[PDB]
């Protein structure tokens, strides 16, 4: 951890472009894993209705399936309105 | 000489009888195998000469975004 500081100083003094590019690339590689917002992006992508939601035939054993779009059951996008 | 070096004729007799039986069964089995191979290559309903088809587990049975299909 002592020679690497001298190497970094020499690289910054001689070739700053490579240092900046490597720093940016490493930052972009590492940070998305630690970011808690990636799951929000995935959920937003999953919540986009490109195609029609085909209704399900009622067999009398669907308590979690809404009978109307305004019924309280089903997925809710309230978390998106606050984001 | 006969007592020391050789055996009785019945020994050779029964030995060659057993050999003949074995060879006859082998010949019959070879002919039957040829016939079975011919039939199962012609028809294809046997275990051998089975050529792969497309697995039906790859099909997706879900709504396809269009009503007809
Ligand atoms: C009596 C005097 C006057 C007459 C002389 C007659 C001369 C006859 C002697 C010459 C022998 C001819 C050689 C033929 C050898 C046959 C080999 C084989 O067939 O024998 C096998 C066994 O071999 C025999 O034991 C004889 C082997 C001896 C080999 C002969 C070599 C002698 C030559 C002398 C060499 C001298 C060397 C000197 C060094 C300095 C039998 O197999 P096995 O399945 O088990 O037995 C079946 C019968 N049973 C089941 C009833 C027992
Ligand atoms: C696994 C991570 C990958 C993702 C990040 C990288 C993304 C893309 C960026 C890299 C692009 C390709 C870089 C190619 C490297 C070539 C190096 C080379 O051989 O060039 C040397 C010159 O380069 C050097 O000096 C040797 C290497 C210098 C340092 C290289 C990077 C070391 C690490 C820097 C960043 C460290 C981490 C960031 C810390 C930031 C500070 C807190 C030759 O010099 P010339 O210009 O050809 O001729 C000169 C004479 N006329």
């Amino acid at each position: 951890a002592g020679r690497i500081a001298s190497f970094l100083k020499n690289a910054w003094a001689k070739e700053p472009v490579l240092v900046a590019s490597f720093a940016i690339g490493g930052l972009a590689i590492i940070l998305p894993s630690l970011s808690p917002y990636t799951n929000y992006a995935i959920r937003i992508n999953r919540a986009t209705p490109y195609n029609y939601p085909v209704p399900l035939r009622d067999d009398g054993n669907m308590p979690d399936v809404p009978s109307h779009p305004q019924d309280p059951q089903g997925p809710s996008l309230e978390w998106l309105k606050n984001l | 000489i006969a007592r020391t070096f050789y055996d009785g004729p019945e020994k050779n007799y029964e030995k060659t009888m057993a050999i003949l039986q074995i060879e006859a069964e082998k010949a019959e089995l070879r002919l039957k195998e040829l016939e079975v191979r011919r039939l199962m290559r012609a028809r294809g309903d046997g275990p051998w000469y089975q050529y792969p088809t497309i697995d039906k587990a790859l099909i997706d049975h879900s709504p396809k975004t269009t009503p007809d299909n």
